[PDB]
């Protein structure tokens, strides 16, 4: 083996399979799982217990794990579910699921403090003395990439001042319409960094991949794009997942490259299949059967070995691992 | 997002 299992092709789950092994060495967030207060919730219908299902599977079971009972959790069973929805989406479903399982609890509000950041959107007159700043939540972020070669300029643009001039002028009430600047700038930043590769453009009549190179570092300093950075916590984050698609011109086929110790020793997880790769097979060859890498996820510096703790065994409740232990009987039989 | 190529417009919204 390669002390990593798998998951199983079970219908279009598309990306499905990829989210799960990056939330599942999301360590801190599987610890914080298995202890949910799911102790008397019904099976068929119950997100948190599905994703304890399969965190436990995929860190006992030595064959690869099925996900059918999760994807009949959130009923996303319709033919183009998950190619109409988002992997955020997805993220979002089970995220919420989870942290609404576990508000009461000792391990509460774990998935605002990993994923959660604050921003602040303003919009500033120039030439009327009026601003408004309103402060905004995220647990992920959209990069723009048509015309940016890598992170850096990526992120500029997303900080790049918005001009509001005349047919878009500033609607600023007492003001009248003003000629105003629109901007976003970054507060603070989570431990865990969803970034998702907004590769896509819409002519015809679809959404196209934009195949364009796309460069993303190992380490990711990210203190200039804070309004203040902090001394002794700079804003440096390391290269955790990289979710990426292969693109023929139908097709589609979703697997994840991980270094689940943060230690720079990849995997590809493809479905059942996870291997040993090479940090250029995972970093430098997804920059762009056209493969296109369209998500990756970042684990700040300072909070790598808290986000990555070890996990054992033990971490699970025991009446947990009845639960789940007499449901494989019953299946058995 | 991201499912590509699709007509669907709730990708990225």
């Amino acid at each position: 083996h390669t002390g990593y299992v798998g998951l199983k092709n079970q219908g279009a789950t598309c990306y499905m399979n990829s989210l799960l092994q990056t939330l599942f060495f999301t360590n801190q967030l599987r610890k914080a799982v298995y202890m949910m207060p799911t102790e008397g919730d019904d099976s068929s219908k119950s997100v948190p217990l599905a994703l304890q299902r399969v965190f436990y599977e995929l860190q006992h079971s030595d064959k690869p794990v099925g996900t059918k009972k999760l994807t009949k959790s959130f009923g996303w069973e319709t033919l183009d579910s998950f190619m109409q929805h988002d992997v955020q989406e997805l993220c979002r479903v089970l995220l919420d699921n989870v942290e609404n399982k576990m508000k009461g609890t000792c391990v509460e509000g774990t998935i605002p403090k990993l994923f959660r950041g604050k921003m602040v959107s303003y919009i500033q007159c120039k030439e009327v003395d009026y601003r408004s700043d309103r402060r905004e939540d995220y647990y992920d972020i959209q990069l723009s990439i048509k015309g940016k070669k890598n992170i850096f300029e990526s992120f500029v643009d997303y900080v790049a001042v918005e001009q509001l001039d005349g047919d878009n002028k500033y609607d600023a009430g007492e003001h009248g319409l003003q000629e105003a600047e629109k901007g976003v700038k970054f507060l603070t930043l989570p431990p865990v960094l969803h970034l998702q590769l907004m590769r896509f453009m819409y002519q015809t009549d679809q959404n196209i991949k934009i195949n364009d190179r796309f460069e993303f570092p190992e380490q990711l300093p990210l203190d200039e794009f804070l309004q203040k950075t902090d001394p002794k916590d700079p804003a440096n984050y390391i290269l955790h997942a990289v979710l990426v698609h292969s693109g023929d011109n139908h097709g589609g086929h979703y697997v994840v490259y991980l270094n689940p110790k943060g230690d720079g020793k990849w995997c590809k997880f493809d479905d059942d299949v996870v291997s040993r790769c090479t940090k250029e097979e995972a970093i430098e060859h997804n920059y762009g059967h056209c493969t296109n890498a369209y998500m990756l996820v970042y684990i700040r510096e300072s909070k790598l070995s808290e986000v990555l703790q070890a996990v054992t065994d033990h971490d699970i409740p025991q009446q947990l691992v009845e639960r789940l232990q007499e449901e494989k009987r019953i299946e058995a039989q | 997002f991201f499912n590509f190529p699709n007509x669907y417009r709730r990708c990225g919204k």
